[PDB]
């Protein structure tokens, strides 16, 4: 263009912004670990990496949005938002073979708990 | 370990292992002050 | 400090199994020490999911 | 295909709806519930693809019906606090000795927690049979254990890695004190 | 469930056995979170839940913490106590199960047990 | 007076027995083990069956990464053990010719390998036990001279040969 | 009008892999889908995937059956040691620190004073 | 076949006598043998109220069977007697496979069509559909039947979308 001629839509996670975390947003992971007292803080966090990349590239352009990774006890809840554009033999098929993956490499009960929509539910636009 | 330890007795943040997790609400309980 | 005190101290301590035998400052270092006591995988794992066609 | 809550009638078992700890399913709550920052001249979002209501840990699973409805099959389960002890005034008179033990309940794969192995055991000294020259030796060895104000002896064990190792350690502590309080000695004398 | 019903349930085996009971004279129940809300929806349901199985509680709010760090980030703690009073080993067991299985995603307990017991044999006389 | 009530006991799945036995069906919903999302939710007898074979498929492909490839998933983290979720050996470790090496073949169920080292132990001259031979028979004739997944029983087959050659043939073997 | 269970009878008779397989078998005449969450948790939970409420932090942990006593009087092992020398002073001092230790079993602290007894053996 | 019909009574006589007490597979080669048929009554009259525990291979195929013969028999009576006994403790773990589920709940849904007042049968229709089983073709013709016989032709749009 020219110099002084300078001078997309968006869900609500990626609107608002990080200073609103505690405010408007909430957060993603729910675990004990940044509790007063309790451990394993780090090792949450690196799981948490873990699966969100191992999600990511096992359910590629179907995730709507971010998953949110829920933990009690043992027990370990990904609650992920997909698009209703993969068949759905494909998605028991995923469903299956992540949740059996995740049990066996953290030696723990993991389930998971699809949620289709028909499209990015978009919030505004940035 | 324990061998070195008998003979001498003869003788950033690291709680998470961080801005980009914080600030995306990745990293449970944490926020902005 | 009086010899007498001294003495239930000294017993105190037999009692709860601490040192009796005179400790000093240098020598109750050792007491304190016998006190106390993967990227591979995750690459592995992602670049042979990815060869056999179930990731990325 | 259509949601569900459609064919949810207005006086159904909702309980059976939600029986465990589930997330929040806008197709199955058939409530017209919205979470959002509005923006201007807007509204907060619905809940189909809210995150936000996604995020919440929901109590659905726990309603007041629902909560009856668990402790009424929960009462089998139960015993009975004995009559006799109606108040701590009898409690301190026919138990002299306390307990203290705790446990911890994190969230993650492994359940061990180091400090679940601590014991605390509190008794007053007045419960125990002393003359006045065993309450006097007891009292200076135990030192700063024993509280004037409250005559309470406390005894704290985590020595032992596991938590009945330590209780019986304390169990011991207190025999072996009772005894050597007991005990005059030849130094003893040169007081 | 309008007609298909269960005819009979079977309910879970609970044996009186021969020994005695545990006596909790307090047993104090601490929960932790980051978020006010999730921790006073969880004291309605243990307060009732305690209530219907006849425990006796009392129920107060410890001082929050906040651990700030370096941007500034922080982290806030806020808690509550549960303390009952007068229950056996066996109600005990049972409510704590309950309630612990239904504790929150990111909340954490700490359960203070205060057991009564009497003297032992060996120090009810001295050693002659 | 302090009468001390009785400690009542029950089974660690007890209580979620009876919470289980407090609620009921529902009647709006598809059965537990499809997804709640309407997108998902089968609407065929067809398609209910077509989604468990797929879940189904899917957990079978899991089991065949997770033990082929043991080193990945060997790292324990859970405390207490799991031995359910850790992978499962199915490869015989006894490699010199001996008895042991055919019981835990036997114990795998490896029909021809356990053949196999049981004609090596006759080469040999190695004499078997008796009951190593009757459990390669029950082995043999529980899968008759196949490898675990109707088969018609061949004349001459392994079991044939096996139990002729049985110098001593008791009860069990026949 | 009378029930089948009434009439003539035959009168004959007065009052290893197969086994596991026929067990196997057995098992499958009640293999159901799962009805609800609670048979996902029973199950679970019977399986061993679940942890087992109350909690107990010390679950599946024994210690190899140890008392206290094992643990806090480790001075039988100085059996073999000089009684009244300084290296005495240096063991009395090492079992009172092992003493003190809940994070070591007692074969770890007997062998920590075995490698010491070794040691002090060749020097 | 027919031949045959005696000498099973005599076995199941000689199994009570000598105390072995019959499983479902039992009951079930009976039902079958006979079924090629009043011993069903008499069956489930010993059968009702009781707890069963797996015994025989066979004990998964018993209700499938039962309720096949309510289905030849025409009795709405013996088919919830089949059903309770179903519904008794932890006796539904016995319906088999999803084959003999729906094998036995498409009988037992015809059944009630055919032979329950249209209140009760919609009240079946919302209790089993599709919490239990999903509908065949076959059964939606029996249940649009049920509907003409009853007069009660202003739910016909509901059962529609239904099947849609």
């Amino acid at each position: 263009r020219e110099l002084p001629c300078a001078w997309k839509p968006v869900t609500y996670e990626e609107a608002h912004a990080p200073h609103y975390i505690a405010h408007r947003k909430g957060w993603l992971s729910l675990h004990t670990g940044n509790l007063d007292g309790e451990d394993h803080a780090a090792e949450r966090t690196v799981e948490d990496v873990f699966l969100r990349k191992f999600m990511w590239g096992t359910f590629p352009g179907c995730l709507a949005d971010q998953l949110v990774l829920k933990r009690r006890g043992n027990q370990l809840e990904i609650c992920a938002v997909v698009l209703r554009q993969l068949s759905p033999h494909k998605y028991y098929f995923l469903v299956g073979y992540s949740e059996t993956l995740l049990s066996y490499f953290y030696k723990c009960p993991v389930r998971l708990h699809l949620q289709t929509v028909p499209s990015k539910v978009v919030y505004k636009y940035l | 370990a324990d061998e070195r330890l008998r003979i001498n007795s003869l003788r950033v943040k690291r709680r998470w292992r961080f801005r980009h997790l914080a600030d995306h609400g990745q990293l449970s309980g944490i926020q902005r002050a | 400090l009086s010899e007498y005190a001294f003495r239930m101290s000294r017993l105190s301590a037999r009692l709860f199994g601490e040192v009796t035998r005179p400790t000093n400052s240098k020598s109750m270092k050792v007491v304190k020490l016998f006190s106390e006591l993967n990227h591979h995988t995750y690459a592995e794992l992602m670049q042979t999911l990815r060869f056999l066609g179930l990731y990325r | 295909l259509p949601p569900r809550t459609e064919k949810m009638a207005v006086d159904q078992d909702w309980p059976s709806v939600y029986p465990v700890a589930a997330p929040f399913k806008p197709s199955a709550v058939p409530l017209p519930v919205r979470m959002g920052y509005p923006v201007k001249k807007g509204v907060p979002m619905a809940k189909e693809g809210n995150l936000e209501l996604l995020k919440i840990p929901n109590f659905l699973h726990l309603t007041p019906v629902a909560i009856k409805k668990h402790c009424e099959a929960l009462k089998d389960f139960c015993t009975e606090w004995p009559a006799a002890l109606d108040s701590d005034e009898k409690c301190e008179k026919h138990f002299p000795i306390e307990i203290d033990s705790t446990d911890y309940v994190s969230s993650g794969p492994s359940v061990r927690n180091p400090r679940a192995r601590v014991v605390v055991l509190r008794v007053k000294l007045s419960s125990l049979n002393l003359d006045d020259h065993a309450k006097k030796k007891l009292i200076k060895l135990v030192g700063e254990r024993y509280c004037k104000t409250t005559d309470v002896l406390t005894i704290k064990t985590d020595r032992c890695p596991l938590r009945r190792q330590n209780y019986d350690y304390a169990v011991y502590l207190l025999t072996v004190l009772y005894h050597e309080s007991w005990n005059t000695e030849e130094w003893e004398k040169s007081k | 469930l309008h007609v298909d019903v269960p005819k009979d349930l079977t309910k879970p085996v609970v044996t009186i056995s021969d020994e005695p009971d545990i006596l909790y004279k307090r047993l104090s129940v601490l929960v932790k979170g980051h978020d006010k809300a999730v921790l006073d929806s969880y004291e309605y349901f243990a307060v009732l839940a305690a209530k219907e199985l006849g425990i006796s509680i009392k129920v107060h709010e410890p001082p929050r913490k906040i651990e700030r760090f370096t941007v500034q980030y922080e982290m806030r703690t806020l808690y509550r106590c549960l303390e009952l009073e007068h229950l056996t080993g066996s109600t005990a067991d049972v409510y704590l199960e309950y309630i612990q299985r239904n504790l929150p995603e990111g909340v954490a307990m700490e359960v203070t047990k205060t057991q009564l017991e009497q003297l032992p044999e060996h120090i009810k006389e001295p050693i002659w | 007076e302090v009468v001390i009530p009785k400690k009542k006991t029950w089974d660690k799945v007890a209580v979620l027995q009876a919470l289980a036995s407090t609620v009921n069906r529902d009647t709006t919903a598809v059965p537990y083990v499809f997804q709640d999302d309407p997108y998902l939710m089968p609407a065929s007898s067809l398609e209910s069956r077509s989604f468990l074979l797929a879940k189904k498929s899917g957990e079978n492909v899991a089991k065949f990464i997770i033990n082929s490839y043991p080193k990945y998933f060997q790292k324990d983290i859970a405390e207490p053990h799991i031995p359910c979720l850790m992978p499962e050996y199915f490869e015989p470790q006894i490699k010199d010719i001996s008895e042991a090496a055919l019981k835990e073949r036997i114990e795998l169920r490896k029909v021809k390998a356990s053949v196999d080292m049981f004609d090596q132990l006759l080469q040999a001259g190695t004499t078997v036990s008796l009951e190593t031979t009757n459990s390669l028979l029950d082995l043999l004739c529980y899968y008759g001279d196949q490898e675990p997944s109707g088969v018609t029983w061949r004349a001459k087959n392994n079991a044939e040969r096996i139990f002729s050659l049985m110098p001593e043939k008791n009860e069990h073997s026949y | 009008r009378k029930n089948i269970f009434t009439g003539k009878r035959l009168n004959i008779f007065d009052m290893s892999l197969w086994d596991v397989e026929f067990a196997k078998q057995l098992a499958t005449v009640n293999e159901q889908p799962l009805q609800n969450g609670f048979e996902e948790l029973i199950q679970w939970t019977k399986e061993g995937k679940l942890w087992e409420f109350p909690i107990n932090n010390e679950a599946g942990f024994d210690d190899d059956g140890s008392e206290f006593h094992e643990h806090i009087f480790l001075e039988k092992h100085l059996e073999s040691f000089p009684k009244q020398g300084p290296i005495r002073h240096f063991m009395e001092l090492v079992t009172c620190g092992l003493s003190k230790n809940p994070y070591l079993s007692v074969k770890q602290k007997v062998e920590h004073i075995e490698w010491f007894r070794n040691y002090f053996n060749e020097k | 076949h027919v031949f045959a019909r005696s000498p099973a009574l005599q076995v199941l006589r000689e199994m009570k006598a000598i105390g072995i007490e019959p499983s479902l597979a039992t009951y079930h080669h009976i039902i079958r043998l006979f079924d090629q048929s009043f011993i069903i009554y008499d069956i489930m009259n010993e059968l009702m109220g009781k707890r069963f525990s797996p015994k025989d291979p066979d004990d998964d195929k018993f209700f499938q069977s039962a309720m096949s013969i309510c289905s030849s028999l025409r009795d709405l009576e013996l088919a919830y007697q089949v059903h309770g006994l179903l519904k008794t403790g932890d006796n539904w773990k016995f319906i088999g496979p999803d084959q003999h589920r729906n094998f036995y709940y498409s009988k037992f849904f015809d059944l009630i069509c055919l032979m329950e007042q249209i209140d009760v049968t919609l009240k079946w229709y919302e209790d089993l559909i599709p919490s239990a089983y999903f509908p065949h073709s076959q059964t939606m013709i029996h249940l649009l039947q049920a509907l003409d016989v009853a007069n009660r032709l202003e739910v016909i749009p509901k059962i529609w979308k239904d099947s849609k």
